[PDB]
């Protein structure tokens, strides 16, 4: 998704 | 003068190939310059051995988590955090380099290359480099992701530093  | 790192995978210990990025140091040399450091290993901390936790066909390659291997975790050269330095390129399709995050300032050391245009990602994830060579190694590494990310077998950087 791209978050941490 | 835009360096280029290197990042050997391998798949459950089998080497798979080499992918190579070109980092734009002209244009976000803050940000470039944590995955150029992170990839030689020079601080003391880095890419080596790391894995892709998260891999999304026809989405992205997530990686960069050095310490907890999962997406929770990751540090910067600069502190467990760094700010977002700036939004000038932007996700235009497969083999951007971007950086991940929490929100907003909470660059550490993860990172995504895009197999996929990414257009919403525009202004909240940083543009830092792009796939110069082995651009079909991220595709040979995308057909072990899944639609959750969860890998079918463990995609690795074996070796990683900086070329020429």
């Amino acid at each position: 998704v791209a978050p941490v | 003068v835009n360096p280029t790192v290197f990042f050997d995978i391998a798949v459950d210990g089998e080497p798979l190939g080499r992918v190579s990025f070109e980092l734009f140091a002209d244009k976000v040399p803050k940000t470039a310059e944590n995955f150029r450091a992170l990839s030689t290993g020079e601080k003391g901390f880095g890419y080596k051995g790391s894995c892709f936790h998260r891999i999304i066909p026809g989405f992205m390659c997530q990686g960069g988590d050095f310490t907890r291997h999962n997406g929770t975790g990751g540090k910067s050269i600069y502190g467990e955090k760094f700010e977002d330095e700036n939004f000038i390129l932007k996700h235009t399709g497969p083999g951007i380099l971007s950086m991940a995050n929490a929100g907003p300032n909470t660059n550490g050391s993860q990172f995504f290359i895009c197999t996929a245009k990414t257009e919403w990602l525009d202004g909240k994830h940083v543009v830092f480099g792009k796939v110069k060579e082995g651009m079909n190694i991220v595709e040979a590494m995308e057909r072990f992701g899944s639609r959750n990310g969860k890998t079918s077998k463990k995609i690795t950087i074996a070796d990683c530093g900086q070329l020429e």
